[PDB]
């Protein structure tokens, strides 16, 4: 039922295509680093801390989700 | 004695820094460094200066003096 809707709907994309214009995304340089927006005039701090992760492909985001669950995460409203 | 978060009201003020280890600690040594020191010798000198060459005119004089006062020419 899909396949057919998308043949029905989608195609006309084709023809001649790309080509002339090939973007794939170049690497991002990670840099440790500080950003400091002292403001005295809100009630409370909001930190953000992190290191350079490896991405979506990698089969490590497993292990690291699983020390992540350990650490977790907390909020003034819950029981325990 | 007082510690962080309890020193003073500030606001609106970003600060950007870098880790240690993504910068050198020499940037620009020399090149930026030698107009740096003659501009604050410069920025001084009229302040630092003029009592010390006035205590070497008083100190190269005293000297001198001191040596020629105890000979004497006639009887």
């Amino acid at each position: 039922q899909l396949l057919d809707l998308a043949q029905k709907h989608f195609s006309g994309l084709s023809g001649t295509y790309d080509e002339d214009a090939v973007p794939t995304l170049s690497p991002c340089r990670f840099t440790g680093s500080q950003i400091c927006h002292r403001e005295d005039g809100l009630p409370l701090a909001h930190v953000a801390i992190a290191v350079e992760g490896p991405g979506w492909a990698h089969p490590d985001n497993v292990a690291l989700q699983v020390a992540n669950a350990i650490i977790g995460h907390y909020d003034c409203t819950y029981g325990g | 004695g007082r510690q962080f978060g309890h020193l003073t009201r500030v606001r609106h003020v970003i600060t950007y820094s870098l880790s240690p280890f993504e910068q050198r600690a020499f940037p620009h040594y020399f090149s930026k460094g030698i107009p740096n020191v003659l501009r604050r010798t410069r920025a001084c000198i009229l302040r630092v200066a003029p009592p010390f060459v006035a205590f070497y005119l008083v100190y190269t004089w005293g000297t001198q003096e001191f040596e020629k006062s105890k000979r004497k020419n006639p009887a």
